[PDB]
């Protein structure tokens, strides 16, 4: 197998994966991961044919008749493909990435973006970098003043790199 | 690992690198359907200093190969799951 037949393989793996803990019919998945060997974190956003309301991944268990324990180890899963994709990146002496977007549609799209950041260096927190993404992702905004603050920490941070 | 190209597979899939040759864009229409700790102690106790609940933080541990956290919590009504290694 080429390299881009490999990354293909675990997109493919990916999506099934984020697809089946996704009780509903959903028509996008926007994902977002912050990997690197210490440790890192998954989420994502669904939303539903007919609304463009995001739904966050969550709040799955506390809305439909899911397990959180199921949830939680279907979680861990996908988690470690992740990490698979990344250590694909390790075998092909390729820099690894500390970030990746992982958007795709029920038809079938599927875009990824990839970043390099050294994000636990920037000891800027989950939350904080989560209220980043969203604000350049969709246009939303956090409400409180300490969190705003801290998007825009890390906007000036990002620009300055 | 080309600087700034754009490259397209064989099956379709299109590749955009940087100006290190690293990959930072992927298209496919193809689909078939100190450290962790002390930053995540930063930013709960950021948040409790202005005023906000951080509740039920629950972890689960695979023990001893590093032993892997899964730590989880919630903030503004929200859980969040993040995991943490100890090697």
């Amino acid at each position: 197998m080429t390299f881009e037949e490999k990354l293909s393989k675990i997109y493919n793996e990916i999506a099934n994966e984020i697809s089946s803990m996704i009780p509903v019919e959903w028509e996008k998945v926007y994902t977002m991961a912050y990997i690197d060997d210490g440790g890192g974190e998954v989420f994502f956003n669904y939303t539903k044919p007919g609304s463009d309301d995001l739904n966050y991944y969550t709040n799955i268990p506390k809305e439909y008749n899911i397990s959180v324990q199921v949830f939680d180890d279907l979680w861990m899963d996908l988690y470690d493909l992740f990490e698979e994709l990344r250590d694909l990146f390790k075998e092909e002496d390729l820099e690894p990435w500390t970030s990746c977007e992982f958007d795709f549609t029920r038809e079938g799209e599927l875009k990824v973006s990839f970043d390099y950041i050294d994000w636990i260096n920037s000891e800027f927190g989950q939350i904080g970098r989560q209220n980043y993404y969203k604000y350049r992702k969709f246009g939303i905004l956090p409400e409180t003043e300490y969190e705003i603050n801290k998007v825009k920490e890390i906007e000036q941070y990002i620009k300055e790199l | 690992l080309k600087a700034n190209i754009e490259y397209t597979t064989p099956t379709g899939h299109i590749y955009r690198t940087d100006h290190k040759g690293r990959i930072k864009e992927v298209y496919v229409d193809n689909l078939s359907l100190k450290g962790h700790w002390y930053n995540l102690e930063k930013e709960w106790q950021e948040f409790l200093n202005s005023g906000k609940e951080v509740k039920n933080i629950k972890m689960e541990v695979k023990y001893s190969r590093p032993t892997i956290f899964k730590v989880e919590y919630e903030i503004n009504g929200e859980r969040n799951i993040r995991r943490i290694l100890n090697k």
